[PDB]
RNA sequence: CGCGACCUCAGAUCAGACGUGGCGACCCGCUGAAUUUAAGCAUAUUAGUCAGCGGAGGAGAAGAAACUAACCAGGAUUCCCUCAGUAACGGCGAGUGAACAGGGAAGAGCCCAGCGCCGAAUCCCCGCCCCGCGGCGGGGCGCGGGACAUGUGGCGUACGGAAGACCCGCUCCCCGGCGCCGCUCGUGGGGGGCCCAAGUCCUUCUGAUCGAGGCCCAGCCCGUGGACGGUGUGAGGCCGGUAGCGGCCCCCGGCGCGCCGGGCCCGGGUCUUCCCGGAGUCGGGUUGCUUGGGAAUGCAGCCCAAAGCGGGUGGUAAACUCCAUCUAAGGCUAAAUACCGGCACGAGACCGAUAGUCAACAAGUACCGUAAGGGAAAGUUGAAAAGAACUUUGAAGAGAGAGUUCAAGAGGGCGUGAAACCGUUAAGAGGUAAACGGGUGGGGUCCGCGCAGUCCGCCCGGAGGAUUCAACCCGGCGGCGGGUCCGGCCGUGUCGGCGGCCCGGCGGAUCUUUCCCGC
RNA sequence: GGGGACCGUCCCCCGACCGGCGACCGGCCGCCGCCGGGCGCAUUUCCACCGCGGCGGUGCGCCGCGACCGGCUCCGGGACG
RNA sequence: CGGCGACGUCGGCUACCCACCCGACCCGUCUUGAAACACGGACCAAGGAGUCUAACACGUGCGCGAGUCGGGGGCUCGCACGAAAGCCGCCGUGGCGCAAUGAAGGUGAAGGCCGGCGCGCUCGCCGGCCGAGGUGGGAUCCCGAGGCCUCUCCAGUCCGCCGAGGGCGCACCACCGGCCCGUCUCGCCCGCCGCGCCGGGGAGGUGGAGCACGAGCGCACGUGUUAGGACCCGAAAGAUGG
RNA sequence: CGACCUGGGUAUAGGGGCGAAAGACUAAUCGAACCAUCUAGUAGCUGGUUCCCUCCGAAGUUUCCCUCAGGAUAGCUGGC
RNA sequence: UGGGCCACUUUUGGUAAGCAGAACUGGCGCUGCGGGAUGAACCGAACGCCGGGUUAAGGCGCCCGAUGCCGACGCUCAUCA
RNA sequence: CCCCGCGGACGCUACGCCGCGACGAGUAGGAGGGCCGCUGCGGUGAGCCUUGAAGCCUAGGGCGCGGGCCCGGGUGGAGCCGCCGCAGGUGCAGAUCUUGGUGGUAGUAGCAAAUAUUCAAACGAGAACUUUGAAGGCCGAAGUGGAGAAGGGUUCCAUGU
RNA sequence: CAGGGGAAUCCGACUGUUUAAUUAAAACAAAGCAUCGCGAAGGCCCGCGGCGGGUGUUGACGCGAUGUGAUUUCUGCCCA
RNA sequence: AAUGCCUCGUCAUCUAAUUAGUGACGCGCAUGAAGGAUGAACGAGAUUCCCACUGUCCCUACCUACUAUCCAGCGAAACCACAGCCAAGGGAACGGGCUUGGCGGAAUCAGCGGGGAAAGAAGACCCUGUUGAGCUUGACUCUAGUCUGGCACGGUGAAG
RNA sequence: GAGCAGAAGGGCAAAAGCUCGCUUGAUCUUGAUUUUCAGUACGAAUACAGACCGUGAAAGCGGGGCCUCACGAUCCUUCU
RNA sequence: CUAAUAGGGAACGUGAGCUGGGUUUAGACCGUCGUGAGACAGGUUAGUUUUACCCUACUGAUGAUGUGUUGUUGCCAUGGU
């Protein structure tokens, strides 16, 4: 029953909620078995990084966060394309590839690729018979200079363009944000009536001359 | 602690404090919101008008993103940049502004609220106010949008 | 009117294999209520839950878009945080209720059918020889059988692919083994076994002690060991243990080098010419269930029943139009995640024998019910049985002596041994049932070092003793004060910043090469 | 992207002036106190004993009595207007 | 000031028994009313009933404060304690707060004084300042004529107290204005890459859980309400499978 | 001597059976058996609800309710 | 808490009721104490543990505290006072 | 400028101490205080204890308004408590409460359906009840007789207690 | 060992059966009478389901469903 | 009348006396025809009368067996706030307790049924509950089965 | 002492009654208030303010009936 | 018949005193009512009547206190009548 003044609460306890109810009691065995397995992967592979492949830039989708930046799935097949990798010699050499994802403009295009080359310089390669190196990368650069990377390869940050102060124009201060931003919602919100009403109106008037 | 509570002082009372006379039973008046038009119909109306009934267009799908648009204030704005760039631009001899970029420090509209010290700033957002951008215009600064 | 080939079927204790049943905490597929809430109740809720049925594994399921979105776009699945008690559903009542984006744990991708090309290139079985037995393989042989053109294998799968040319790069994989590995890697990898410090020192308490004093040296001895348990108390040094990148012995396994043996076969870029897809399925109607999904989210039944610049989706039914996004109707896949059953462990601000599991014990036992099923009570002598020899009365049970023990006022349901209740002894009392409150009195049991009643400060007198008092000197130590007497400094400013982007740091939404590595 | 300059704080220094020596500390002094050792060896100082001693405080082993003072109260005499 | 004092007496008694006088019906419970001819209670022992979770609300304490909070993750010999503690900062994603209002499209909280001008037309271009208006109360604080002193005086030296009046006014309260969003009524102007069925503005009412120089966030405790077995015990029933 | 009595074997099982019919009988249970579970079902109704002292101290009334043995609401109360 | 009940007075229905229903104030409920022999409500008075004094309402033959006053004036005889 | 005296009570856990004035009923209910009580944890008491812990008993001594507590005596035989915080499965006379135990009733109701026993002897500690003998009776062949089915499961038979 | 008898009234024809554990009856049953359905692709009925199953190894002198209740005698009117 | 309220109907008969029985009457509250009316036999069915018979009674007595009783042995249970002598008063309006009075004398045995509003059972009557269940239907909302239409299985020929 | 629609009460005379004439203030709006009251709603009512009207020569009066009664949430539907 | 055949109370005295005819469960019949299940202050028939051994009361039966023990013979308080 209510009394005097309150919230009209509605709690979810209709429906034996006693039988099923997690407690977290393991949660600090199960930090250390995911630290102990961390430790245990970085060992097996051991000058690779420890976090695993080189991830791509990629921005936030909605309009929420498009201004923001953080690392994708794979590089996308267009960028290993111009980046001159071929992609299934990618995987092996630690990039990951996102075969499904495709590149809308070449603003993000070409900054992946970048991303690419220069973790292309970065990159150590093992001969894969340590008697006999191939092609992969001198001795003297593998000797000491090869150690396990820790945290995300080339971690993505957020880049601010920082802007000089300026004076400012004539032109500037005669700008009109708050009329632009009024007219431009009125001009997308009429323009398909817009232009109905000036197809019906050459209607009237070609009937009319005729 | 159990030992500060009315259950350790009401040891000896017969009734624990809920009377003899009306007793404590288990549900008299229904369970949760129960009998909120019949007869707790004065509690509900006194204190929560507007609970019954619908009111307004019901919208399938809302995506809380598409209208995600933080706003911040006027008297606000020149802490979005560092002291020193305000007392550098105040004691400059030019006429240059600072630009404040709210939308990068989080907020997509910049509402009018308070008042501006008297310096000119170019100011970018993705909306402004009216009011809003009156009293930019009047320190003599500029208001351009960003997308 | 026989013999063959095939097709479709049948039998066999035919040769060789496979399935069944259990457990079922977690997982998958179905089926599926009502109590309850709504203060009644029918929709709703409970709840896609209990019960019912089926199927697995160490995890399962899911899973590489017929996706999300509408952005400057993200990019398999699963799990956590948040979104969010929100959008939405709802006798719009009670109530119910997700997802996307964002941040993290983990991170991994792929394979067919089809379309085509390649002398079926393919596979199973049975014999023979050889190397080995370990999850039975390899190699070779068989004018040895069978499968298979009603389609095996290689290439290849939407991320496009193939074939020819032209150019460039020869680049190097897998498996089984011999010798040795470094040996593995938070400090041998795992399993098993056997070991490794120091008081039973002196004096005492006690039934027994692990108790209590002591152990000159800077302090009994060891300590990388002072966790725990046992031992006649309560023990770091009595014993097992504990600590230690301690030791020794045996067995097993996964990472390389030299070598052995076998298979082992071309990759990329450009151009040209070709080739490209899953149908009683999608989709529509209707019905029933389900969902937050609302002119219908998903599932299923019936009816209709596709297309190929097509199809699906774009959360309000419909037509036209543009755009975006994916490519259904075939398949596999680790990790992060779950775990009230099992095997083996560790721990606890938990319970302490009516508690905690029903079960501390010959407990799912005894016992009850025809059965499905129901289901207890019940721990403790003592350090050691040293468990009462022997004498005596009695037919014995049972006693009296004696004896053991520290104790039987511990005697085999025996630690302690409350209350209710009972026997006896002692004192008191008694015809208004007892019992009770207040006030006295009498008696009694005890208590009081009770029984000549405190004590101690100064002074006076008496008779005695004495590291003997004040004042001075020497030394030590304190307390307080001193313009800073002298330093050391402390707070606030105060300048050359000589001094810190080399010869001091950290920051800054402040300006810049107008000397330097990326258009 | 680096390297610079500038600004803001800091961390050490080279020095002085300002308020203090403080509850941040030492040395010198001055005063004071205590302790140890000498000297002082007796009308001083201290120690213990006795008086049925006095002045204070507290209190009588038990049972009792009296006196005056003050507070409250109930009464009774006597006298004046 | 008196008496009395060891094997008999002295003091004591809450406590043991007994006697007497006065008073005294058996508790719990429901109830207007119980000693009730109302129910439960033969006696004793042990057990036995407002709990925990979640969510709110207010109060209180603590830290930080226009912010606050790492709770999920990660890093730190992985581990007696330690499953603790510590740390992260380009882990603050995110939650709550910092902005409201409208069904929504959307919009979205600064005025006051002094001046010259169109016409100081209920007013538009600016200037200069200041920075949330004013009235009535308002703790506190400030000024303050005049008094308060010594052995006494002609004449000021330094400050302490009382003090009529006056002033600035915290918080808060009442009222009047002002601003923002919705919705009416009236009305005239302005803008331009889109000259529009475009966009903006004014005055006067009225609706809002608003503004008007923040007060919140996290943690702990208490109380109240609620969903859960929900303070404990209790149906007649209903359902599933045997 | 009968529509007779009776053993054993069989068949019918719970909203079902079986009944020369009484709602009879269906393992001392029948106007819906027994067993386990959902289930600690719900109860505005009955019973109980465990230490001490101090301070303050009520209501049985208003309005609404398928409300009349109950609530919400105002009142009366306490605390800060 | 939301069952009330009682008394003076006003008051409605009822023949009336220790009946049912209102108004006002007080009380009981929640409250003991002195008195009414006894008694939820009447009369007095409300309450910490006590000593002394004095009262209220009510009493003062004996139970049973207090008239055991040389109390005052009348009235009354009841074989149900 | 105190000094022949070098001296002068107590206090003030400030959450303490002191003073003055008024007041004191209480169900349901609320609040405060608790140096009231139970159990366990972190600190602390150079705590207590086999020269005797807990528990229990007690005509023993006391304290407190009270919840309760301290101390003496006895029994017992191994652990326990105070203070500052923390945490509860934290306080019982009731619930036709649960489990266990024990009373009065009460040496009471009762040991009364189917006719019935008696004598002697033996064994034996012991004989109304056993055994033997002698009588008197009953079942009366549809039995109180002799055998089986179902069911029981060793009850069968000896010997001993 | 082993019937008291007689005159009547009500009910049920009789014999039989029944509420084990308060009702043995006048209740139920019964023969008799009457009515109804059905020719098997059917009537009546079971069954979650099968062209499943009972009546049915049956066929109108049969099976199924009702009412009344031996004999005798009657069984009237009304299809709104 | 097992059916009639009024009703113990009215008349006759049975008796000393009959709300009973039988016969009769019938505007019959509210008899009546698959059930009405009869009718032998039958009946642990309901009723009235008569003969006989008797302890049913007047009106009780006596006897027998087993008990009860007393004893040896053995040995419960129900129930129990405390208990247990009354009159009146007041009081929850019927007290064992309270007030006032009457009074009150250990421990017991056999009986007894006045009281303990005795015990046995959380009244089954009655009411209430927004508690049920068995049954019914012209309650509300459904449902198995059935009747019917449509689509599919579902085809080949002709006449209309 | 009549009438004012109706129950009753109030009120009313060149009225509020009767008869004529013209009409649609029984219209469009925002708030405030009163009544029941918890100072919630509904209903009803009062006083204004802004439109647009009616009537009258005008002052004015009128947003129904002289006053006290004659009525209705959420959800859903339907119209504007 | 008689002198008369008065009226009443005691939980409408008296069910662990009886009986069980009536009312008032479950079986059944009839009439009326109801569509029906069923109902009827209508009629009819059949339908389990449990416990005392406790306290008191009462009825009887031993005893008990005081006269030293013990016995015989007696008196009459009181109660009944
Ligand atoms: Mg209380
Ligand atoms: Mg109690
Ligand atoms: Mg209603
Ligand atoms: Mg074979
Ligand atoms: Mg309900
Ligand atoms: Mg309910
Ligand atoms: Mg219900
Ligand atoms: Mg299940
Ligand atoms: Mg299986
Ligand atoms: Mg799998
Ligand atoms: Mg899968
Ligand atoms: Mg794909
Ligand atoms: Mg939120
Ligand atoms: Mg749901
Ligand atoms: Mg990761
Ligand atoms: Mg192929
Ligand atoms: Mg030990
Ligand atoms: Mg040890
Ligand atoms: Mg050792
Ligand atoms: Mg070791
Ligand atoms: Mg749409
Ligand atoms: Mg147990
Ligand atoms: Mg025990
Ligand atoms: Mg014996
Ligand atoms: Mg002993
Ligand atoms: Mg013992
Ligand atoms: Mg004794
Ligand atoms: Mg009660
Ligand atoms: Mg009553
Ligand atoms: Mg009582
Ligand atoms: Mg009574
Ligand atoms: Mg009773
Ligand atoms: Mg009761
Ligand atoms: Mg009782
Ligand atoms: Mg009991
Ligand atoms: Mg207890
Ligand atoms: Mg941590
Ligand atoms: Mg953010
Ligand atoms: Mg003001
Ligand atoms: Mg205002
Ligand atoms: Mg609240
Ligand atoms: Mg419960
Ligand atoms: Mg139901
Ligand atoms: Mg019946
Ligand atoms: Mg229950
Ligand atoms: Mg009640
Ligand atoms: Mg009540
Ligand atoms: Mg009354
Ligand atoms: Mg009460
Ligand atoms: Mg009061
Ligand atoms: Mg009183
Ligand atoms: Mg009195
Ligand atoms: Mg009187
Ligand atoms: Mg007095
Ligand atoms: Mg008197
Ligand atoms: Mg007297
Ligand atoms: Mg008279
Ligand atoms: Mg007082
Ligand atoms: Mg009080
Ligand atoms: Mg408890
Ligand atoms: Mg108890
Ligand atoms: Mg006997
Ligand atoms: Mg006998
Ligand atoms: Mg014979
Ligand atoms: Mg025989
Ligand atoms: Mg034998
Ligand atoms: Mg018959
Ligand atoms: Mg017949
Ligand atoms: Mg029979
Ligand atoms: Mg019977
Ligand atoms: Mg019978
Ligand atoms: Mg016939
Ligand atoms: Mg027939
Ligand atoms: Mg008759
Ligand atoms: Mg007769
Ligand atoms: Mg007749
Ligand atoms: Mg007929
Ligand atoms: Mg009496
Ligand atoms: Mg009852
Ligand atoms: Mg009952
Ligand atoms: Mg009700
Ligand atoms: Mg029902
Ligand atoms: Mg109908
Ligand atoms: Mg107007
Ligand atoms: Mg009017
Ligand atoms: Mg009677
Ligand atoms: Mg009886
Ligand atoms: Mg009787
Ligand atoms: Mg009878
Ligand atoms: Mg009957
Ligand atoms: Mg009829
Ligand atoms: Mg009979
Ligand atoms: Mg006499």
């Amino acid at each position: 029953a209510p009394s005097r003044n309150g919230m009209v609460l509605k709690p979810h306890f209709h429906k034996d909620w006693q039988r099923r109810v997690a407690t977290w009691f393991n949660q600090p065995a199960r930090k250390i078995r995911r630290r102990k397995a961390r430790q245990a992967k970085a060992r097996r592979i051991a000058p690779r990084p420890a976090s695993g492949p080189i991830r791509p830039i990629v921005r936030c989708p909605t309009v929420r966060y498009h201004t923001k930046v953080r690392a994708g799935r794979g590089f996308s097949l267009e960028e290993l394309r111009v980046a001159g990798i071929h992609k299934k010699v990618a995987r092996t050499i630690g990039i990951s590839v996102d075969p499904r994802r495709r590149n809308k403009s070449t603003e993000s295009l070409q900054a992946n690729v970048q991303r690419l080359k220069e973790y292309r310089s970065k990159l150590i390669l093992f001969p894969r018979k340590p008697s006999a190196p191939k092609k992969g990368d001198s001795s003297a650069e593998e000797l000491k200079l090869a150690t396990q990377l820790t945290g995300p390869v080339m971690p993505v940050r957020n880049v601010y363009k920082k802007e000089k102060a300026r004076v400012i124009t004539e032109e500037e201060k005669n700008f009109k944000a708050f009329a632009s931003l009024r007219m431009a919602r009125a001009n997308a919100r009429l323009f398909g009536i817009r232009a109905k009403r000036a197809k019906e109106a050459a209607e009237q008037d070609v009937e009319k001359k005729k | 602690p159990s030992r500060l509570r009315k259950t350790r002082k009401l040891r000896g009372h017969v009734s624990h404090g809920h009377g003899r006379i009306g007793k404590h039973r288990k549900h008299p008046g229904g369970r949760g919101n129960a009998g909120g038009l019949h007869h707790h119909r004065i509690n509900f109306d006194k204190y929560h008008p507007g609970y019954f009934g619908k009111v307004g267009m019901k919208h399938y799908h809302l995506k809380r993103n598409q209208s995600f648009c933080p706003t911040v204030n006027l008297d606000k704005l020149w802490t979005l940049v560092s002291e020193q760039t305000r007392v550098n631009a105040a004691k400059n001899k030019t006429g240059a502004a600072p630009i404040i970029d709210v939308v990068r420090s989080g907020y997509y509209k910049v509402l009018g609220k308070g008042k501006l010290p008297k310096q000119p700033v170019i100011v970018k957002a993705k909306f402004f106010s009216r009011r809003a951008e009156e009293k930019i215009k009047s320190v003599g600064g500029a208001c351009v949008l960003v997308a």
